């Protein structure tokens, strides 16, 4: 015959629950959400107020610096400690020029000494913070050959006119060679030579050491492979010439597999402010005291009125110091509670029968 | 690409599904608003891209930013063409607001709704084995906005099972009977119907027994059967032989001979007994006439090439048929000319309409009083619900008959539209005939039609009846069913009789004055230009229950003139009843087109028969009843059902469900696209709109396909407003589908505004979690990449959109919820699968890095809350404080009012 097959799914009789937002089961839901979110917001603010950080900008360590021990202007340094809220303790900073190099735009060395009135447990991250450096433009972020990153010795035929991801304006130089780390990304590396230790000043016997091994996800070591070039068809990018004045030879080829500083720079920042990890410490707690940091000044900043600096922190389980998560949980909980009270009042004042059959539009 | 190629397979798979589901044209109403909404969405895209291009180019002439040192962008162009290329790249990234899948998703959902209609057990007529097959798949939501149901008395309201009950012969009413129509009329009068009905039934049984005994004692017939003797007049069996003289006897003999001879029925032997016959014909009334003539004594059998074999009280003779003119709907009469011996004369006998035969009646050889007696007898028959049939005879000499035959075989034998000359010849030969009486045939309604009409009228539908039998029988049938209830007065617009003397003029002025008067005292509504503007704008609702009755001439004059047309339109906007009688099929099509085109509304045109196909074709939702042999009304229709008692389910359950489902789908489909493209734009306010894409290149082609495209389809297909039982119990809900109170541009605009706000919340939570130090990775390694921010934003947007779809769904089944959880699972698992592959070079660790970060979940939960909080709060302070009828009904049947009736229930079932 032609009778349709009867079934719980074919006859639109699937097992289901029909919910109606009756006040018998709306106020409990709002109270549950409000209580849970206030609890979580309070917990996150309690855990997050404990984090401490030190931000020290040093873009003015060349022009506006003295050869003597000055004090950082109150417009650069920012110390945030959860145990000393009245702790200004302006840090000192000195400039040591270097007339050997002809790069007059920015050169020398910056000696920044600060004081930590507490200690950071078993994990200290030193990041370089940049500001007003546009690293998310369309042409900038899409220009880096993937074949060279993967280690293949791709030629100009497949590095200049590849798909949408290709190093267009910095593919080859005037001598017919192709840059090894081609692209506007690798050509714009952060050249500030950060040190390998925070030299102490009150006790020189125990310097606080940092290692630049493991400052990137280990996973990228399965993607950044050693190159396969013969140092005869490649040249450093135009902005890298000061690092390899004689060009690429048999031994100066940079092995990007373990070059974590460069791996962290091949992920362009999403927004204008940039914070990329450059030094890590995972073994020894940093005891409270005065510490010194010596930083190179190869990378020019003031030409585009940008900013650069260091950001030292222990971090937390939700990143660095950021009240936003706790504030917005508190706002959500407060709004839910306020809405619960509003419904309670408007239900006790404009009350009505729940299954009011005499309120339908056709029964009036 | 991948946003346009995988749609080509689906758009042909959805048609292969229709083809498979058919071996076993015109658009809907929501499509126009859909096109308008798509246009407005393109307008929003254009304004966004215009702003993006305006900003991108302002900063190229600004202070020395950091793009002229590390990017080598030293080219002599900043706004002549760089703004142009910025706008072009902006639009090619923003193509997300170009809805291509909308015209595929809506097709899939309409096809699924039509299939669910086709596979409903309650839409199955077991007796005939005919499930409700939707001939057209696009029209499935048009059933939820029906305001006029143009019924048809031919075979929809009444089954075409004719039963002879009475007949008038020379002023004598041979026939006594008692059916449900008589009981209904008596109940309308007020007298008792139970005891009186039983007494009349037993008297009728006694009369039938006496009749059959007298017939058996009279003579013998080879086809007599005591089961088909529905005629219960013992006053004719006595008159047959001699018992009341010869003037009445010969007239009765001629009457029965006319019944037995004038026919178009084919004769075949019975399968079991070759002596028994199984005469079959396309016209049930002709079959009933032939059967009663045969069983009263004048048997008809066989079919010769010239003449018809007939048995008269025993003698088996062979007539001589000369010509026969068939019966057409526009002609309303069927005739035949035969030879009568003594130069033998020609006898022409015709049967036709009550009014047509009276118009086609001679004024020379008549009794001058038999006309009035026959007219009063026919009116009495029709008042109790008997569709009459007039018989007219004529005697001719061979000269005039031969001249008529010459005209007939010179004109009706020709080509190039022969039917006009055929009609001319027929009207020439049918201008002088004498009435010899009429008959009475009744047919009962279908099963549950009174309750079906009660449900249809209770749900605000203003149903019409384009009958053709006659005025009185139509009024009686409307009273027997629920089209004409009590406490209602009938404005008759009949342009003759008693309403002609008061306004004595041509029918033009008669109908003008009568319609204008009735419209004046019944309402303050006089006018024909601006009152139509209120009528169009107010969207319709019955009030002040009245009824209107229109004749064939009244209809043909009330829609011919412009002022007549609008006056008729304004008058017939009354509550629930417009009985148009004696109407031709052209008049049916004209009135349907009038109601549809002017004051654009929704017109269901249920019917059955080859004459009302013009009504079905020239309508919006043409439901075709599968009844008698005339299945031409089903093939050229929009739907097909076993019998009328199914429309009350096809309009009150599937129509309302489909309309609500699509009206809930469309705004959410624009919502899910806005909440993503505006997120791209909000990322675009940073980096000065240069053209970077926040998400991956593989979220363009998987956000509108797999992440959040399945839950919307399931919402629009498998959502039940209320279970069908309550929809039957409370048809008044369907009212919201009539006033257009569910799909209006305000709802869509508000949904788009909610999409914009939720895009703001969706994008600006990850940024606010990133703006201070941008090291939120619980170990400082740093995500920092626009693809991982895109993962944050996409996760928030997908979860919020799925939960938004799940909130506005009326029925939480185990299917839609399962697919919402599965869509979230698809997003997470596919991010994991694609990220752990060399083909995701830049991304390469989305799952391992982003998803393990407690910051990601800490921001996802709050994004989900803050996205749904405004809508949920507004719904709670609107479904408790300004509740619509649907919320009250849902609260009622959750309390347990409608907890007694089972799931498979419908009042339209005896
Ligand atoms: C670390 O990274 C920074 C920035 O990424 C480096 O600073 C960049 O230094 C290069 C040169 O070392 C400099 O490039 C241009 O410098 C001069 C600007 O006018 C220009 O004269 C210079 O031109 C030559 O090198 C060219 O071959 C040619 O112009 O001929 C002249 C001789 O006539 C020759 O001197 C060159 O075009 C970049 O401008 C500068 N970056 C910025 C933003 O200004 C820094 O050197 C890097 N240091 C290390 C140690 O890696
Ligand atoms: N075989 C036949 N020969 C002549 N007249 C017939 C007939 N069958 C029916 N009639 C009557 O003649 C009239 C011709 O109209 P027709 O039947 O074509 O459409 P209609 O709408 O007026 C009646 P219906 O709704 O039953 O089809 C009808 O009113 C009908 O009562
Ligand atoms: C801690 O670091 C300081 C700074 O580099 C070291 O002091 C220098 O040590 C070198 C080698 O012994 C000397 O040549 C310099 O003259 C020292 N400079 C100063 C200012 O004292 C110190 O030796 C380190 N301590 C340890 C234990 O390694
Ligand atoms: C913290 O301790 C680890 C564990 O020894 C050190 O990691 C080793 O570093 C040396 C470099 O001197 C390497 O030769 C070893 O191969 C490393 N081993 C492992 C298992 O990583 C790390 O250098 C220490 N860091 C600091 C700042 O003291
Ligand atoms: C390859 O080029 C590099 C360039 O840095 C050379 O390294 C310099 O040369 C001296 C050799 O006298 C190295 O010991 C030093 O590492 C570099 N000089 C200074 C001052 O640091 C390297 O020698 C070159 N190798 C070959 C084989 O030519
Ligand atoms: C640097 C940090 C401390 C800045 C924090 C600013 C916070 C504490 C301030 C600034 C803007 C303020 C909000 C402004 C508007 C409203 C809307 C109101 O209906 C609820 C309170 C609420 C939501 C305020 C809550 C507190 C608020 C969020
Ligand atoms: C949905 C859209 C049309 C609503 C209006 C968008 C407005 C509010 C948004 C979109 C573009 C945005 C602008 C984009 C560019 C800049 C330049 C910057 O130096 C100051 C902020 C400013 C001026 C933004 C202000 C806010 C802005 C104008
Ligand atoms: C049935 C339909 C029309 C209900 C409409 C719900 C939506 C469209 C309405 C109800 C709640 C409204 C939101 C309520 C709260 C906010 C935050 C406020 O700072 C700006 C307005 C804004 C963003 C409103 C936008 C529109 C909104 C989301
Ligand atoms: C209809 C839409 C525009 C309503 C928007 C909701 C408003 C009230 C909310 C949602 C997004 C929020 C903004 C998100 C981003 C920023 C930039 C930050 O540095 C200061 C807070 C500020 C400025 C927030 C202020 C409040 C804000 C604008
Ligand atoms: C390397 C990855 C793929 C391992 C699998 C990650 C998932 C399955 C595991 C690992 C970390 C876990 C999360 C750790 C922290 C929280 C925050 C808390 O408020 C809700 C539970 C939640 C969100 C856990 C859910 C499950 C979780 C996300
Ligand atoms: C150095 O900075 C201080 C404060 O930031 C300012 O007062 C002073 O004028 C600056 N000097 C120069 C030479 O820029
Ligand atoms: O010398 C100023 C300027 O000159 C040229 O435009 C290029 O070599 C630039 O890289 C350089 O900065
Ligand atoms: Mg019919």
């Amino acid at each position: 015959n032609r009778r349709p097959k009867e079934d719980a799914f074919t006859q639109q009789r699937l097992a289901a629950i029909n919910p109606v937002l009756t006040p018998r089961t709306v106020l409990p839901l709002y109270l549950l959400i409000a209580v849970v979110f206030v609890i979580v917001g309070g917990c996150i603010l309690a855990q997050n107020s404990k984090v401490d950080e030190v931000t020290i900008y040093y873009q003015d360590c060349m022009t506006n610096a003295t050869s003597s021990w000055s004090d950082i202007p109150s417009e650069h340094w920012q110390f945030v400690f959860h145990k000393y809220k009245t702790y200004n303790t302006a840090p000192q900073w000195r400039f040591v020029d270097d007339e050997s190099d002809d790069f007059t735009k920015q050169r020398g060395t910056c000696q920044i000494r600060f004081t930590t009135p507490s200690d950071m447990k078993n994990n200290v991250y030193l990041n370089y913070v940049l500001e007003k450096f546009a690293a998310n433009h369309r042409r900038y972020v899409l220009s880096f050959s993937e074949d060279q990153i993967r280690g293949e010795d791709a030629s100009y035929e497949t590095v200049h006119d590849a798909t949408g991801i290709n190093c267009k304006p910095l593919s080859k130089n005037a001598d017919g060679k192709i840059y090894y780390p081609c692209g506007l990304i690798a050509n714009s590396m952060f050249n500030d030579t950060f040190p390998l230790q925070l030299t102490n000043v009150g006790d020189t016997s125990n310097n606080y050491s940092l290692t630049n091994k493991g400052i990137n996800w280990e996973s990228d070591k399965k993607r950044y492979k050693k190159t396969k070039y013969n140092y005869t068809q490649i040249a450093p990018p135009p902005y890298w010439e000061k690092m390899y004045p004689d060009g690429y030879n048999e031994t100066n080829i940079p092995d990007i597999q373990d070059w974590e500083e460069f791996q962290n720079w091949m992920r362009p920042g999403a927004f204008d402010k940039i914070t990329k990890l450059i030094r890590i410490n995972k073994n020894d707690t940093l005891p409270a005291g005065e510490y010194q940091l010596d930083i190179g000044l190869h990378w020019p900043v003031l030409e585009f009125n940008g900013k650069k600096g260091i950001y030292l922190t222990h971090g937390s389980h939700l990143g660095g110091r950021n009240p936003f998560l706790g504030i917005v949980y508190l706002i959500g909980g407060c709004i839910c509670a306020a809405m619960a009270l509003i419904l309670l009042t408007f239900w006790l004042f404009g009350g009505r029968k729940i299954a009011d059959a005499s309120s339908l539009s056709w029964n009036m | 690409g991948f946003a346009s190629v995988p749609l080509i397979v689906i758009v042909i798979i959805t048609a292969i599904k229709d083809g498979i589901e058919d071996s076993r044209t015109k658009k809907s109403r929501i499509s126009r608003e859909l096109n308008f909404s798509v246009i407005l969405n393109f307008v929003l895209l254009f304004i966004l891209c215009f702003t993006a291009g305006i900003v991108n180019g302002v900063y190229y002439k600004q202070k020395p930013r950091s793009r002229d040192y590390f990017e080598f962008g030293t080219i002599g162009g900043s706004a002549s063409t760089n703004g142009f290329v910025s706008f072009w790249v902006a639009v090619i990234l923003y193509q997300s607001l170009v809805p291509i899948s909308l015209y595929i998703s809506v097709e899939i959902i309409k096809t699924a709704q039509a299939i669910f209609i086709y596979t409903d057990v309650l839409l199955y007529n077991a007796k005939l084995d005919y499930p409700c097959t939707p001939k057209s798949w696009n029209i499935s939501d048009d059933l939820g906005q029906i305001e006029y149901i143009f019924s048809d008395k031919t075979g929809t309201l009444t089954q075409n099972v004719m039963e002879f009950k009475k007949c008038t012969i020379n002023g004598v009413s041979y026939g006594r009977a008692y059916t449900e129509a008589l009981a209904g009329l008596r109940k309308r009068q007020g007298v008792d119907v139970e005891s009186e009905g039983r007494r009349e039934k037993e008297e009728i049984a006694k009369d039938r027994e006496t009749m059959i005994d007298e017939l058996r004692s009279m003579s013998d017939n080879t086809q007599f059967c005591p089961e088909d003797l529905t005629f219960v007049s013992k006053e004719i069996v006595e008159d047959l032989k001699g018992s009341s003289g010869d003037h009445q006897q010969k007239c009765c003999e001629h009457f029965l001979l006319a019944l037995a001879l004038c026919h178009s029925v084919l004769v075949e032997p019975n399968k079991d007994d070759p002596k028994k016959l199984d005469i079959k014909a396309q016209s049930p009334d002709e079959s009933a006439l032939v059967s009663t003539a045969r069983q009263l004594g004048y048997s008809f059998v066989g079919s010769s090439k010239s003449g018809l074999i007939v048995e008269i009280q025993g003698v088996q003779k062979e007539f001589q048929v000369l010509n026969v003119l068939e019966f057409n709907s526009s002609r309303k009469r069927m005739s035949c000319i035969i030879k009568i011996p003594g130069e033998p004369k020609a006898l022409l006998i015709c049967k036709g309409a009550d009014s047509v035969i009276y118009s086609r009646l001679d004024r020379t050889q008549n009794d001058a009083t038999l006309l009035e007696k026959t007219a009063l007898h026919l009116e009495e028959y029709a008042t109790e619900g008997l569709r009459t049939l007039c018989l007219a005879q004529r005697e001719l000499t061979w000269s005039e008959y031969e001249r008529w035959v010459k005209t007939y075989d010179v004109a009706a034998a020709s080509v190039t539209n022969r039917e006009e000359e055929l009609d001319k010849v027929t009207d020439v030969i049918e201008r002088e005939l004498i009435l010899l009486g009429g008959t009475a045939i009744e047919d009962r309604l279908q099963d549950g039609v009174p309750d079906s009409i009660a449900l249809l009228a209770e749900a605000g539908i203003k149903l019409w009846v384009l009958t053709g039998d006659k005025v009185e029988t139509a009024i009686n049938i409307g009273f027997s069913c629920n089209v004409l209830n009590n406490d209602m007065e009938l404005l008759v617009v009949k342009a003759s009789g008693e309403d002609v003397e008061e306004f004595g003029s041509d029918p033009i002025q008669v109908v003008n004055n009568l319609v204008t008067k009735y419209l004046r005292e019944k309402f303050g509504m006089s006018g024909s230009e601006e009152e139509l503007k209120e009528a169009k704008r107010e969207h319709g609702l019955p009030q002040g229950n009245f009824a209107v009755i229109i004749d064939g001439d009244a209809l043909k004059v009330a829609l011919n003139g412009e002022e007549m047309r609008r006056k008729f339109l304004l008058l017939c906007k009354n509550c629930k009843a417009v009985l148009c009688c004696r109407v031709s099929p052209a008049q049916k099509a004209a009135v349907v087109k009038l109601v549809k085109k002017t004051l654009d509304v929704m017109t269901l045109a249920i019917g059955d028969g080859s004459n009302d196909v013009a009504m079905i074709q020239s309508a919006d939702v043409g439901v075709g009843i599968a009844g008698e042999e005339g299945r031409q009304a089903v093939m050229c229709s929009d739907y097909a059902i076993g019998q009328f008692r199914y429309v009350t389910r096809l309009v009150l359950v599937h129509g309302k469900w489909c309309y609500k489902r699509l009206a809930e789908m469309i705004p959410q489909f624009f919502y899910k696209n806005v909440i993503f493209t505006l997120s791209l734009f909000w990322y675009g306010i940073y980096n000065n709109f240069d053209g970077s894409y926040l998400f991956e290149y593989t979220y363009l082609t998987f956000y509108n396909l797999a992440f959040t495209s399945v839950p919307v389809i399931l919402l629009a297909v498998l959502d039940q407003d209320v279970s069908d039982t309550v929809s039957m119990l409370v048809p008044q809900l369907y009212r919201v589908g009539i006033l257009r109170k569910e799909w209006n541009q305000t709802k869509f605009l508000w949904y788009m505004l909610d999409g914009v706000y939720q895009s703001v919340i969706c994008f600006f939570f990850p940024y606010l979690a990133y703006h201070k130090n941008m090291v939120v990775t619980e170990n400082g390694l740093g995500l920092d990449h626009r693809y991982f921010v895109g993962v944050f934003v996409t996760a928030i947007a997908v979860t919020s959109c799925n939960f938004y779809v799940f909130m506005e769904q009326y029925r939480w089944d185990w299917f839609c919820g399962l697919f919402i959880c599965l869509s979230l699972a698809v997003f997470y698992g596919w991010t994991g699968i694609w990220t752990s592959s060399s083909s995701s070079n830049e991304f390469y660790k989305g799952a391992a890095r982003v998803f393990a970060q407690p910051a990601y979940w800490a921001v996802l939960f709050v994004g989900v809350l803050f996205c749904l909080l405004p809508r949920f709060t507004i719904d709670c302070i609107r479904k408790i404080f300004y509740p619509k009828d649907i919320e009250i009904v849902r609260e009622m049947w959750l309390r347990g009012d409608f907890d007694l009736y089972p799931q498979g229930y419908d009042p339209t079932d005896p």
